[PDB]
């Protein structure tokens, strides 16, 4: 039980939480959203011709 | 205290009345407070005195841990395994720090609630806004997925979104 | 750091330490109820504290100390609530404890496992405060279950006794069913409002729906015992008296009012849920009371009492005043605990019985006792300037200044009235009059332990009221102007109830007898509900569970279908298979019969 | 992955080569030291798993129930030790053989990348369990319970590695990662309908699903102690982590071929749950209570959320300690009056006080008490049913409040009331039985301090 | 005297020493599975100007 | 504490006292060996009110097929010792 409680955060929960405080400290101050619609920049995606 | 950032979790500059006392009987909150102080937190700040002085004489960090940016799935061939498998972790963890903002996010508004008292409706109403705006961009990128999420379902779920909203806005246009 | 945060949780945390010490040689030694009864009345001094902060500066606080884990988005953490309802609840609990723990000491004196029945009644107590003090719906949870578990362990306390076994199972029982309804107001909260915690439902639920309010109600009624699941409160008078007085009178009982005074924001935006609330304890206030005016033991009697004040505080919250229900909480308690212990000084002194109709006049026999219970009964009745004045008589006038429901407000005024007519059934059939019971008399209430905690409650039951309506910031916009008619008319309907039950009372010394009313029968009988509820309900699911579920599908049709069929199918071809006799001229036959299939069948086809 | 293989493969040599008086000793320190060493798994990552070779592997899911599996095996030692005293050495050596085998093969099964290796562990845990079922069985019962283990499993699985030989055919691999990585929408045509139930009705067979749950009344009942521990506990939930597998493949095929078993398991919940309320048998009551709680298991994998998973997960686990802990539980009384009639031993915590301690905790936690993980478990999966439709909260209530009623009730008959009057060789409880129970009880508490560590890969 | 412990306690060897093998097994399967050992894009690195390997 | 250690000689005088507060039966001819119907001259339905008054004095239930057959003090006596484990 002791060796469970003390496992190292390879589940990297700290790290997540560091890194989601950096991303909202820099976007706030830029002025930008906290949080983006699409996850992958449409740039890079080339939908199918045309809507019909 | 220096160990969070005050951008990210923000309070207002805290009014405090000061004690402006109209009868001439004793007050028995400041008595207990005294006493209190004197035989509670002092003997506490002692000890962490001593912990810190314990603590000062050994001194070593850990550092926080940087990844690199790698090529996300959409640059991915349709049968690269190795690409594919970057792509994905990578993905991942931008999904687990979504979650941390949309945490932080939360706090903020909690906070916010209890700390206005009865006039919260109005005064947390800019933590409100970002909860909502903050809400439904995670519900955008990650509802529905479902167990066995992946990066190409959330790749086709865009795709699909960017295709109704292309024909809403041609749909617009011919008016 | 400010001492609030840090007393108000000590006093919880010491409340657990003798539970600690339950392996220690404290505990099976006979100074360990003392020790227990010691920690709970330090616990009510320190709490003490506090409660002077907030009423100095009004001062809240939430305390979010462990993070449990976290789900997704969702973050469950270890968080109390600190705000007026918890640390004013916190000390009247302590308190009431105090007392009847040292009443325990004196009503349990002979019982083998005193101990045991001492960490209990603190196990309850620490499970109580988890209930008050939640600040999310699961520790919430923790604690609505906590307490059911230790009724439950607390109601059987004498397990040889088989209807103390029945009815601790059906107090599970009717609690689960409201269980139903708290895990759809969990479930319906997390998927819709994305928290468990109190501040964020608050936020995003401006205008709530009716299904989690109907979740809440349905738990509320369970808890409380309400008139669709009402009769395990009665029933539930099989435990010990000091049980009774502590759970089942005037803290366990009161958490699905103390359940609903939490989600009050909520609750002030859907009307649909408040008028169903107000209908509830008003068909609740007025049946239990009618059922307690013909009823013979002395706990019954008190029970159906205490139920109807939880149908009036239902009543309270159905009318929007989450801060009056909660008063009348408070005060409730008070003289609620002092009846049930003045009823079981009653029932030692006269050899464990409760039938008020063995008990003849004990109004000289046992003085404190007859001053103890006048007063009770004088402070449960509204009486002016008593501690339950400052709440019930608020109360009434509230009903009749409000856009109510006709019938419920009829229903609620005639509830008042047999209260003051249950009371002077009990002073009555109790204290007045002549000696009933057997003659060799063993009435003795000279204990210490018993005047000193019946007098610690007798003495909150006078000023308790006066001293917290004083101290406490308004929370309502009160009734500065009503009909004379209508300022009088608790007053007015309670001395009613007082003049004709006395009467109808004092009809009882005549010298003639008849036979009952229909009426009488329907009261007496409680409605008839246990009696038709008890019976055709579990009779019908027990024997489908047999009959249908278990014989006709699992034993008999289920095994028909796949290993039956299976089995006897495989049977009858290796007998058609294997009952060749062995002779050759048969097979040989078949064999030319099957070459010649061959090379027509497959063969000419090719 | 070897460092745990290999030190249980040593556990048979050790056992052939001990002495006489010596093989429960040897066996239990070896089984428990075994333990420690799995209690290493635990440690997992966020984003992938533990891929130790081409050939084991180890993720969230798998790595409670190595940990569950392994220490299982010396709370099984300790149970069969007592009735098993008059046997031969010859035979006892053979008995924990039988254990050793099983947990072996389950070792690997929990942990196999490629699904065809996984198939064949998975049915050779067949072999140790019916051997040990129809040779050490108390009673006539227990030959036909065997036969009705063997074949309700069997006919449920050959269609399985039909379908898997079959998928490697034509996806060119079997291996976990492979498949989830090159996953493909199955089309909606008879031909994907049938592969989707070859796929699936194996694993439901073993949970098992209400209508094939015929099986287990008959083996848990007639089987001896450890093996009625370990079917419970860790043999019903190798369905579980199946179909949890293999769901990657299934869809968008499942929305539509679920409802079927989504309305056999949200029926059949309460139909097994009121069954528990009128059973002679504490045994059978015992077992019926676990087919009532694996409906829960099907449903919350059947409708494929994460928070269905994840309660998926956590009641597994909370099942398997808490049935083989109401198991042992129920033996303790019938090595006693050798009857697993209810009503035939009463009053027993007058004459017990410790193990009817014993008796609340577990019946406390068979009706998921908070803050058990039980609870937590059953809790999500109601949760998710009702994102999934909000009626669902009738049916899982009801459940839930039928649940409280036959576990206190299995209380009540056996613990309270008056003892009965003829029986006098209800002797004190042993030091044996007072550990096994508090070996099952104690770690069940202690998941509640970190329940991540029993919540799977979707945390 | 050494034999009266031994001869009746060395199977009291076997799962350890079928442990420490056991973990010998897993190290020599690390060794082939070097392919992308300090190859892959999200851990590429220059190496210290005395180690020889990122990982063993 | 509770009730006393109640004896035998307390059960009798009690007894006695019931039977010699009764109008039907005189006291000076009552004797702890008196049959209720030989001695006495009772019939059944009088003898139904002893047993009822016992019942009231020592605060207990007795049977019927129990309370029928006691026709003595001293079979009274004898029953409650029984009952209430009277040994002196
Ligand atoms: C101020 C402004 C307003 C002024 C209002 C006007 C002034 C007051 C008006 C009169 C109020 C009532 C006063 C007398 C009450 C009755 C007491 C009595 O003597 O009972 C006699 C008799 C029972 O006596 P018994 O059996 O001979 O008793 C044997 C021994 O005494 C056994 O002895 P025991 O030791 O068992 O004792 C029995 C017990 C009592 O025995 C009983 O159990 C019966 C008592 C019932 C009383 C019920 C009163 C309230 C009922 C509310 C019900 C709501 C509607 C429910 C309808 C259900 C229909 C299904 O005795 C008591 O303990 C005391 C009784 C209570 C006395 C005090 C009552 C105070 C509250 C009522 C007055 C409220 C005044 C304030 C109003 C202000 C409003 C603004 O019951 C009755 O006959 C009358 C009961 C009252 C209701 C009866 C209605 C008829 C029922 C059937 C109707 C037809 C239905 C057709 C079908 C329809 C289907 C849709
Ligand atoms: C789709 C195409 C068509 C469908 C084809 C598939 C259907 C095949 C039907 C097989 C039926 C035979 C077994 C079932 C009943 C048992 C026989 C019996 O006597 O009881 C009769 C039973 C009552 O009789 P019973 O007197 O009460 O019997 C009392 C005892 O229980 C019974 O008395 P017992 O115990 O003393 O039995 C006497 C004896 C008698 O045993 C037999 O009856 C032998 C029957 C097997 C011949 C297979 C015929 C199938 C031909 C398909 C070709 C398609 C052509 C177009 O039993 C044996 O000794 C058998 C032991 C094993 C020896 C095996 C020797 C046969 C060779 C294996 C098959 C041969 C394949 C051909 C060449 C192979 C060479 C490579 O019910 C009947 O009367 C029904 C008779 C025939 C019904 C067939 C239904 C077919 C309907 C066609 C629908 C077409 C819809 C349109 C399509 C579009
Ligand atoms: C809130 C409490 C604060 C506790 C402070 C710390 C205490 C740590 C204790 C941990 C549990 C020990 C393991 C259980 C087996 C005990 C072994 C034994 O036989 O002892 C005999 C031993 C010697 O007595 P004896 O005279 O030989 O006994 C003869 C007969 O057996 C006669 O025996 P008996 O009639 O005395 O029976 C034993 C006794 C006690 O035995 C037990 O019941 C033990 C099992 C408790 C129920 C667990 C199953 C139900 C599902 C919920 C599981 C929650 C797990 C929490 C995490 C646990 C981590 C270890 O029975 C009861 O008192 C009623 C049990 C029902 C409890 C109802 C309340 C449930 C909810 C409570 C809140 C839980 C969360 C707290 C935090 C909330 C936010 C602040 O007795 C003791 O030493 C006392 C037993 C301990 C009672 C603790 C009751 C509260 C436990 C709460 C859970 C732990 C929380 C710890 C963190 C702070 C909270
Ligand atoms: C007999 C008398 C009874 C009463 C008297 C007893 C006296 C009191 C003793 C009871 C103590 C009460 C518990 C109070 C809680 C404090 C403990 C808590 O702090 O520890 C938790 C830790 O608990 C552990 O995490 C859980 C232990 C894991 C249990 C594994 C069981 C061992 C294996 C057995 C095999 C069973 C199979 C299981 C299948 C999966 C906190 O977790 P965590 O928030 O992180 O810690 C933060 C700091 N860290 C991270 C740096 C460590
Ligand atoms: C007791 C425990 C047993 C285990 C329970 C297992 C349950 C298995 C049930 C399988 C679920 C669904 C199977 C197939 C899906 C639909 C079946 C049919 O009823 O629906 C219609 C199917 O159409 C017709 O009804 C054909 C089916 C009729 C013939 C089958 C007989 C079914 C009767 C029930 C038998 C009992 C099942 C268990 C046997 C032991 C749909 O309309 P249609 O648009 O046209 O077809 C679309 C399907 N496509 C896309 C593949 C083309
Ligand atoms: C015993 C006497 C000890 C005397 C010396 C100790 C003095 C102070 C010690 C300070 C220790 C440092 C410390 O605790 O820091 C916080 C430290 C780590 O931070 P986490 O919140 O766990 O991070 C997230 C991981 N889940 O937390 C802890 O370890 C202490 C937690 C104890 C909480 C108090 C007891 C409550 C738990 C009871 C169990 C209830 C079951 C689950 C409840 C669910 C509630 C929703
Ligand atoms: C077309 C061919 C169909 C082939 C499918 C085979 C199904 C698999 C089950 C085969 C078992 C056959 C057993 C049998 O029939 O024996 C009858 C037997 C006669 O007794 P004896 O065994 O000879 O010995 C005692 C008497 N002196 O009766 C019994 O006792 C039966 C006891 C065993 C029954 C167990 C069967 C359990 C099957 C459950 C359902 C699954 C069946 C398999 C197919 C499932 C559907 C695809
Ligand atoms: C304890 C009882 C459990 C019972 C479990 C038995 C049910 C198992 C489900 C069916 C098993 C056979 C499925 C075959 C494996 C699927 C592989 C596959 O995809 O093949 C299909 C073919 O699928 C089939 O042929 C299956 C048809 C059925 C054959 C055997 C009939 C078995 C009975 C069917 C109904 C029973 C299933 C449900 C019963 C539930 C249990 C009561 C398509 O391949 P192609 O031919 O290449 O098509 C594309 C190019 N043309
Ligand atoms: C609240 C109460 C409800 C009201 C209850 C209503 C009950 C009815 C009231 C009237 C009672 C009857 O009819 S009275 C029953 C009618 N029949 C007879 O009485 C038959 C003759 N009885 C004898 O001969 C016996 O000797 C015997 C008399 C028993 C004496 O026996 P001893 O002397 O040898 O003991």
């Amino acid at each position: 039980s002791t060796f469970v409680a003390y496992l190292p955060d390879y589940r990297m929960q700290e790290w997540a939480r560091r890194e989601a405080e950096r991303l909202v400290k820099y976007r706030e101050a830029n002025g930008l959203p906290l949080m983006e619609s699409n996850c992958f920049d449409p740039n890079k995606i080339q939908l199918p011709e045309d809507e019909d | 205290p220096d160990s969070w950032d005050k951008d990210v979790y923000p309070e207002p500059p805290r009014r405090t009345p000061a004690p402006a006392p109209q009868t001439s009987l004793p007050n028995p909150v400041t008595y207990l407070t005294k006493i209190f102080d004197l035989l509670v937190d002092r003997p506490v700040t002692l000890a962490r005195e001593f912990i810190e002085q314990q603590h000062a004489k050994n001194r070593y960090y850990y550092y926080h841990r940087e990844f690199r940016r790698v090529p996300d799935i959409t640059e991915c061939e349709e049968k690269d395994i190795l690409c594919m498998f970057e792509a994905e972790m990578q993905w991942r963890r931008d999904y687990k720090v979504d979650q941390e903002i949309v945490n932080i996010i939360q706090e903020r508004l909690k906070a916010c609630q209890q700390r206005e008292g009865e006039s919260y409706r109005q005064n947390c109403a800019k933590e409100l806004e970002q909860f909502t705006q903050v809400s439904k961009a995670f519900q955008d990128r990650y509802s529905d997925l479902g167990a066995h999420y992946s990066a190409r379902k959330c790749l086709a779920k865009q795709k699909q979104r960017m295709l109704a909203e292309r024909k809403a806005a041609k749909e617009a246009a011919a008016a | 750091m400010n001492p609030f945060a840090s007393l108000t949780l000590t006093t919880l945390t010491i409340l657990t330490i003798p539970i600690m010490m339950s392996n220690s040689n404290i505990y099976k030694t006979n100074l360990y109820p003392n020790y227990v009864k010691t920690t709970v009345s330090y616990a009510f001094t320190l709490s003490l504290v506090p409660l002077l902060m907030f009423m100095h500066t009004g001062q809240e606080m939430i305390i979010s100390n462990w993070h449990w884990m976290t789900l997704q988005t969702v973050e469950l953490s270890l968080s109390f609530k600190m705000d007026y309802f918890s640390v004013m609840f916190i000390p009247v609990a302590l308190f009431v404890t105090w007392s009847i723990m040292e009443f325990s000491m004196w009503y349990m004196h002979s019982d083998p496992f005193i101990n045991r029945f001492f960490k209990y009644l603190l196990l309850f107590l620490i499970t109580m405060m988890i209930l008050v003090t939640a600040n999310n719906l699961f520790q919430l949870f923790i604690g609505w279950e906590g307490v059911g578990i230790m009724s439950f362990l607390l109601i059987g306390w004498w397990h040889g006794r088989t209807d103390a076994n029945t009815a601790a199972l059906q107090a599970i029982l009717y609690n689960r069913i409201g269980d139903i309804g708290f895990v759809l107001s969990m479930a319906w909260f997390l998927t819709h409002s994305n928290a468990w915690d109190l501040q964020q439902i608050f936020m995003l639920n401006n205008e709530c729906p009716n299904m989690p309010l109907i979740g809440l109600l349905l738990a509320a009624a369970g808890k409380s015992a309400q008139f669709g699941l009402h009769p395990w409160l009665p029933s539930a008078m099989e435990g010990p008296t000091p049980v009774s007085a502590l759970l089942h009178s005037s803290t366990m009982v009161v958490a699905g009012v103390f359940l609903l005074i939490r989600f009050y924001p909520l609750m002030e935006t859907n009307k649909l849920v408040q008028t169903m609330t107000l209908c509830l304890g008003a068909i609740t206030t007025l049946f239990t009371a009618l059922c307690a005016i013909t009823q013979n033991d002395i706990k019954k009697i008190v029970a159906f009492s205490t139920s109807s004040q939880l149908g009036l505080m239902m009543v309270t919250i159905g009318i929007n005043q989450p801060h009056l229900a909660f008063l009348h909480i408070c005060m409730h308690a008070f003289f609620k605990a002092m009846l049930f212990m003045c009823s079981g000084s009653i029932i030692h002194s006269l050899n464990d019985e409760q039938d008020i109709r063995k008990m003849g006049g004990l109004y000289k026999a046992m003085p404190f006792t007859t001053t103890a219970l006048i007063i009770g009964s004088l402070a449960l009745t509204g009486m002016p300037y008593l501690t339950g004045f400052y709440s019930k008589d608020l109360i009434i006038e509230a009903v009749n200044m409000s856009y109510t429901n006709a019938w419920a407000l009829l229903m609620t005024l005639i509830a008042t009235s047999l209260t003051a007519a249950y009371s002077t059934r009990i002073i009555f059939f109790a204290f007045l009059g002549k000696p009933r019971f057997p003659p060799l008399v063993l009435i003795n209430e000279n204990n210490p332990l018993l005047i000193n905690s019946i007098k610690r409650l007798l003495i909150g039951s006078i000023f308790a009221g006066f001293i917290i309506s004083n101290n406490i910031p308004p929370m309502t916009v009160p009734n500065t102007t009503m009909p004379l008619y209508m300022k009088m008319t608790a007053l007015i309907v309670t001395i009613m109830g007082f003049m004709l039950a006395l009467e109808l009372n004092n009809t009882t010394y005549y010298l003639k007898f008849k036979y009952p009313s229909q009426t009488y029968k329907f009261s007496n009988m409680l409605g008839y509900y246990p009696s038709i509820m008890h019976r055709l309900p579990t009779y019908h699911n027990l024997s489908m569970s047999q009959k249908s579920a278990s014989s006709l599908l699992d034993l008999i049709w289920l095994e028909t279908i796949l290993p039956k069929t299976t089995s006897f199918i495989q049977m009858k071809m290796s007998i058609m298979v294997s009952n060749q006799k062995g002779l050759i001229k048969l097979y040989f036959l078949s064999f030319l019969i099957t070459i010649m299939i061959s090379m027509t069948l497959f063969n000419y086809h090719e | 992955m070897l460092k745990i293989i290999i030190p249980t493969t040593m556990l048979l040599p050790m056992t052939w080569m001990s002495k006489h008086n010596m093989i429960w000793i040897n066996a239990t320190v070896h089984s428990l030291l075994i333990s420690l060493i799995s209690l290493s798994l635990l440690n997992q990552l966020g984003e992938n798993s533990l891929n130790f070779s081409l050939t084991f592997f180890s993720d969230s899911l798998s790595a409670p129930l190595l940990v569950l599996t392994t220490w299982l095996l010396p709370l099984m030692l300790m149970a069969s030790q007592s009735h098993l005293s008059k046997e031969t050495t010859t035979r006892k050596k053979l008995y924990i053989t039988m254990l050793i085998l099983l947990q072996l093969f389950l070792i690997m099964t929990f942990t196999a990348t490629e699904l065809i290796l996984f198939y064949i562990l998975f049915e050779a845990t067949l072999v140790p369990t019916l051997i040990i079922i129809t040779r050490w069985g108390n009673q006539t019962e227990r030959l036909n319970a065997g036969l009705y283990f063997l074949f309700y499993t069997l006919a449920g699985s050959l269609p399985l590695l039909v379908a898997l030989v079959y998928i490697q055919n034509t996806t060119g691999s079997l291996n976990f990662l492979i498949i989830h990585y090159w996953s493909h929408p199955l089309s909606n045509s008879w031909s994907n309908i049938f592969m989707w139930l070859a796929c699936i009705m194996a694993f439901m067979v073993k949970m098992p699903l209400y209508g094939l749950h015929l099986w287990l009344p008959k083996a848990h009942v007639e089987a001896p102690i450890a093996g009625s521990m370990v079917l419970a506990a860790v043999l019903l939930k190798l369905g579980g982590y199946g179909m949890m597998r293999i769901t990657t493949i299934l869809n968008p095929l499942t929305n539509y071929m679920a409802y079927p078993f989504l309305m056999l398991s949200m029926w059949g919940m309460i139909m097994t749950s009121s069954i528990c309320l009128r059973q002679t048998d504490l045994k059978s009551l015992i077992a019926y209570s676990s087919v009532s709680h694996m409906a829960l298991v099907i449903v919350a994998i059947m409708i494929q959320t994460p928070w269905s998973f994840m309660g998926a997960t956590a009641l597994m686990i909370a099942h398997g300690l808490t049935s083989s802990m109401l198991f042992c539980l129920a033996n303790t009384n019938y090595e006693r009056v050798h009857s697993r009639t209810m009503i035939l031993a009463r009053g027993l915590q007058t004459l017990l006080p410790l193990m009817a301690t014993w008796w609340l905790v577990a019946s406390l936690t068979n009706l998921a008490l908070p803050p058990s993980i039980n609870l937590i478990g059953e809790l999500f999966i109601i949760t998710a049913s009702f994102s999934w439709s909000n009626i669902t909260i009738i049916l899982m209530g009801m459940n839930m409040m039928i649940t409280a009623l036959y576990s206190l009730y299995m209380l009540i008959t056996t613990q309270r009331g008056k003892y009965t009057h003829h029986i006098n060789n209800i002797k004190p409880s042993f030091t044996r039985e007072n550990a096994l129970m508090a070996l099952h009880i104690l770690p069940l508490l202690l998941l509640t301090l970190n329940p991540k560590m029993i919540l799977g890969p979707l945390y | 005297n050494v034999l009266q412990i031994v001869r009746d306690h060395w199977v009291h060897i076997l799962v350890p020493v079928g442990f420490v093998f056991g973990c010998y097994l897993d190290r020599r399967s690390d060794e082939k599975l070097t392919a992308f050992r300090n190859k892959s894009l999200l851990f590429k690195r220059e190496l210290r100007p005395n180690e020889e390997v990122t990982w063993k | 504490s509770d009730a006393p250690p109640l004896t035998l000689e307390a059960i009798k005088d009690r007894v006695l006292y019931v039977l010699k507060l009764y109008d039907k039966i005189d006291p000076e001819k009552l004797s702890v060996n008196s049959h209720f119907m030989k001695d006495l001259g009772l019939d059944s339905l009088d003898q139904v009110e002893i047993i009822m008054a016992m019942e009231d004095e020592f605060g207990f239930e007795i049977p019927d097929i129990d309370a029928e057959k006691l026709m003595c003090p001293q079979e009274i006596v004898d029953y409650i010792a029984d009952k209430k484990d009277v040994y002196e």
